[PDB]
């Protein structure tokens, strides 16, 4: 049935040039009305542009924050939509929807141009813009104290901080601890560099002898920090 | 489809022509009757629909000044539609020229009679609105 | 954004609630809502006079007057807690179409509960490594919305803050945390530094040195 | 059972209706496109509701001398051609909005004298070119 | 089927007065448009009067020579028509029609009060509006000369003369002549009286000798004489 | 008389003639066609804008322009001669109707022929009883139609005259006669009376006198 895949995205320096594609299938594709729109991480989503039918002659119209900077287009043969970045800045980044729009205008409360609507969606892709290079991440103790025992139960954890790009995995004792453990997501700091936390809760009692250790690890720098807590 | 953009203008212009053919459609019958039944009798038939369009007309910019944002539609069919259709310019100038030819008082007597009644029509108009709410 | 929503909004479950959308644009045109959860694509909802497409549960309608326009969601449900978008032009008579700021619907299912926060200082490695980052971990609250703010000796520390978003745990309780960055000239030159959280009005604080 | 006299009248003035709802409805149009497309081009004397109404006395003044000395015809193409026509082109209306719109002093006199001398002007001119053509 | 009889008419003085009636079947009576049309002797149609029909009020339009004298009804539950004649005047002799009076207005092209027609007619009736007493005929002889031999025929005849009111019947020999025999339509005199000759067309050599008799017969005074024509001096 | 008509109109056999009706009403109401023969009831051929009712032969066709209106007979036959009115409001707007003058239609089915005239005087018998009558009798002549005039001494003579309308005869031509009523003081007192008939301009004239 109908599917729409976008395709393309990923890291890039500002200033580069990147091409997000979205096969389309399970409708006339040829005619139909096609839609970028971008969420950047934590916002909301934005219209980028809107590529036209045959009857327009193939009109494009582009989000002003975008126009000059990207280019729409199609193949109507290999059934694919196109997104041309040239220039970039870091504003670009979040994820990349494709979407096929449809038109509307009620016949007789309308005004022109009618209002487009957006059925159908990609599920997404990923583009960061960022000069930030590849870093593995310093791993240091959250140790427990009086302040964050809990009568009967306490919280340690470990703190993993400046990495990039996403994503870190931090686990406990080897996978040994699952209750207990919620490791967050990742907080992104303006050195380009992300840091997330794990903790783990458990008796008040084992602190001073019992061995807790987490497993951090990172594979797009291919570093692996492993490291015990003790008070 | 066929250009969007271009369809749906010609569609509201469609809308926007029904209401025109509307309200003239009305406000031309209107001033038939007053004039079939008062011009036999300064004709006051073709002057009485002159003087009443004046009126809404003037009614209707002061309203459609200090109270749009309702519709355009209404707007059109209201102002160059039934007031265009209640009014006219063309058996008022026949009747000037049909003294002239007779042979010259009622002749201008018409000229200033029409031009100052339906403008005191809309002065009528403008300042009833304006003061029922301001 | 001439597309303009209250940001968040809640409602119990089985009840009815409305996202409020309004602009100039939305005077001479219609709009859509959609419906978008994390990680998931967004979902057409509605669209024009009245237009719900197929799939889309009765209970989604929209509305549109003077400058506004309305979604409806009737019979609250657990599976609706979500992000809202209404779309439309950005001005009147533009090929440019536009979105919404967004409004987050919380769909109250679980009784309110109150944020337990946990604050670390630096650890003496970090210190040795020249730098200092305070953690402050809130957990087990309901609902998933805090304030975070740090005070040097009760004074506003504006800078060197990054605030993560909360998620669900394991009990269906939310959890976030907080890192603030100094250097540890700023850290030892001080007496105090404190955490204080604010969730739906009740301010617990908690303070390391 | 309606009595015959009253249902033929009736009937003849309801032809006579569709007459004027037919010319009317398009002199009305015709005003609305040259008042629409042709009054932004000037405010102090707006040309598309004064092309409109120079038209009008055009037409009605062809046709006082017109269907004066030439009948067998009918009232049904008189009537949509004068009081349907010539009536929906027309308006006494959109030109006096705009007076006033001047008055709220040189131009809103201007509007007056123009307009009425120029639509009688024309009448002249359609009275004029129909008798001595065809005298 | 459709049938329409008038009846009533017959002789009238001047200043009397008469009923013409008009018995009608066949058709919807108790809404039918009906009019009068009546023919002078020699002359063309004259629509008299028409009475309207139910949903006009019964209203009744007279021709001008007429209004004021004669008055139109209708009794539907009789089924007929009625037409009184008062203070008569000797133009309204002739003929009576009474007719089934059809409506008609197209749309487009009409005018109130449209145009009515007449598709079902009576017979007529015959009104006679005179002075003249009844009157036998004085019969005088058209006896042949040289002024009315043929060659071979000869044409001799019969002037009945001065009679009132129609018919009279001209024979010849009892009967016994038909070929040869044309009697004429009776002229009108301003007498008030009637007068027609008859003429028999015969062989010129049978003057002087053979019987030549003609027959007049006049029922409305009873009278019958019979004449011999022969040859003059 | 508002309605007007020619009075009289020919036409050969299997040909098409056209009566023709004028008058002011015409122009704003229709009209409706009537034939009638002698004794026979009027007989309804047309009516309104293309309304032939039923039973009425294709033939008959009415037509209307500017203040005219016209009943056209296509292939004449010899059932058609008769005469034909039309019917109208006699002013525009009237619910007063009001028929033409006639129209008297000849089916020229037989070849013309001359008027056979034969005149008489009074008789002695009605000249012993004070009056006096001269008798015209025209026979054996086609078309109907007539003129006859009397002279006294080649005089006109327009009072004492009575004309019949021509009869169809035996052999299917006409026959008409005139009485011409003197004072025998008056026929006596002439030296000569003429009966003068004009059929088809042909001027037969017979003449008697005191024998």
């Amino acid at each position: 049935e109908v599917r729409l895949v976008e395709s393309g995205g990923g890291l890039v320096k500002p200033g580069g040039s990147l091409r997000l594609s979205c096969s389309a299938s399970g409708f006339d594709f040829d005619n139909a009305w096609m839609t970028w729109v971008r969420q950047p991480p934590g916002k909301g989503l934005e219209w980028v542009g809107r590529i036209t039918g045959p009857g327009e002659g193939w009109s494009v119209d582009y989000a002003e924050s975008v126009k000059g900077r990207f280019t729409i287009s199609r193949d109507n043969t290999k059934n694919t939509l196109y997104l041309e970045m040239n220039n970039v800045r870091t504003e670009d980044t979040g994820y990349y929807f494709c979407a096929r729009t449809g038109k509307y205008y009620d016949f007789w409360s309308g005004y022109p141009p009618g209002e487009e609507y957006f059925q159908d969606w990609g599920q997404g892709t990923l583009v960061i813009v960022s000069s930030a290079s590849t870093k593995g991440p310093s791993v240091f103790p959250l140790a427990p104290s009086s302040k964050s025992t809990s009568g009967g139960t306490a919280a340690l954890g470990c703190l993993v901080k400046d990495y990039f790009p996403e994503p870190v995995t931090v686990s406990w004792n080897s996978g040994a601890l699952t209750s207990g453990v919620h490791t967050f997501p990742a907080v992104l700091q303006s050195s380009g560099l992300y840091s997330l936390s794990s903790v783990v809760t458990v008796p008040s009692s084992s602190l001073g002898t019992q061995t807790y250790i987490c497993n951090v690890n990172h594979k797009p720098s291919n570093t692996k920090v492993d490291k015990k807590v003790e008070p | 489809l066929w250009n969007w953009f271009d369809i749906t203008n010609w569609l509201w212009y469609i809308k926007s022509l029904f209401a025109v053919i509307i309200g003239g459609s009305v406000g031309c019958t209107l001033r038939w009757l007053l004039s079939t039944k008062f011009n036999s009798l300064l004709p006051p038939g073709t002057l009485v629909v002159n003087l009443l369009a004046g009126l809404i007309i003037g009614t209707m910019l002061a309203y459609f000044l200090r109270q749009p944002h309702l519709d355009p539609f209404w707007k059109l069919m209201i102002t160059t539609g039934l007031c265009g259709g209640l009014s006219t310019f063309s058996t008022f100038s026949v009747e000037v020229f049909a003294l002239l030819q007779a042979g010259y008082i009622w002749a201008l007597t018409s000229v200033l009679v029409h031009v100052i009644g339906s403008l005191i029509m809309t002065a009528l108009g403008f300042f009833i609105i304006t003061i029922l709410f301001a | 954004s001439e597309l303009t929503q209250d940001p968040a909004v809640s409602v119990a479950l089985k009840q009815t609630v409305t996202i409020t959308c309004r602009g100039d644009s939305l005077r001479s045109h219609y709009a859509s809502w959609y419906q978008k959860k994390p990680g998931q694509a967004p979902v057409l909802l509605f669209y024009g006079k009245n237009n719900r497409p197929s799939g889309i549960p009765d209970r989604f309608s929209g509305s549109a007057s003077g400058n506004r326009a309305s979604l409806t969601i009737t019979g609250a449900q657990a599976e609706d807690e979500a992000d809202y978008y209404c779309s439309s032009r950005d001005k009147s008579g533009s090929r440019l179409s536009v979105f919404g700021g967004g409004t987050k619907l919380t769909v109250l299912s679980q009784p309110k509960a109150a944020p337990s926060v946990t604050l670390f200082p630096p650890s003496s490695e970090e210190l040795q490594a020249n730098k200092a980052t305070l953690v402050c971990l809130i957990s087990d609250f309901y609902p998933g919305a805090v304030t975070v703010a740090w005070k040097a000796d009760s004074s506003p520390v504006k800078a060197g803050v990054e605030t993560t978003t909360p998620s669900k745990q394991s009990n269906n309780k939310y959890a976030a945390s907080s890192y603030l960055s100094l250097t540890p000239e700023q850290w030892k030159s001080h007496r105090s530094y404190s955490c204080q959280v604010t969730h739906e009005g009740s301010t617990v604080e908690k303070t390391v040195a």
